[PDB]
């Protein structure tokens, strides 16, 4: 897999997108990966960097979202991505909650590459 | 919640298979390099 950040520049609007929601996934993966080696010190480093990253993802995809023209996809955006964001700062948070947020955040982008293929 | 946006996008990701024009405008409205910083 080639580096994400590499892909930018060669990217429409709509790539760009996915590319965020690929890296949002890869992180939230590695994540969930080592969630139960947060014992070690290097895996709870490693697994708040990549909560951090998820997060900080997630609340650029929201922050990016047109209400005006966008109507009820936005609206409905916003209220998933919302979701995630405010499960993503729980203290208590499960791993079976950053599965299911892993799954979202999949079914998500494979509508967007659906959307992308029609273009 | 984490169901209910879960429930959410199991109608969301076919209003976006299915207004694909208004889903862009709702979405890919990102600045270059916020995702350039977000790739790292």
């Amino acid at each position: 897999e080639a580096y994400f950040q590499n892909q930018v520049e060669t990217a429409t609007p709509l790539e760009q997108i996915i590319l965020l929601y690929d890296k949002a996934i890869e992180c939230l993966e590695r994540a969930i990966e080592i969630y139960d080696q947060v014992n070690e010190l290097e895996k709870r480093k490693e697994f708040v960097e990549n909560i951090d990253r998820v997060y900080d993802i997630i609340s650029a995809l929201k922050s990016f979202l047109d209400h005006e023209k966008g109507k009820e996809i936005a609206k409905n955006l916003d209220t998933i991505y919302t979701i995630i964001l405010n499960t993503l700062v729980k203290v208590d948070k499960t791993k079976e909650e950053l599965q299911k947020i892993l799954e979202i955040l999949k079914d998500l982008r494979e509508a967007w590459e659906e959307v992308k293929k029609k273009v | 919640n984490v169901d209910f946006a879960k429930e959410m996008t199991e109608f969301t990701k076919y209003q976006i298979r299915m207004q694909s024009g208004v889903a862009m405008l709702a979405q890919a409205n990102a600045l270059p390099q916020l995702v350039l910083q977000l790739l790292r």
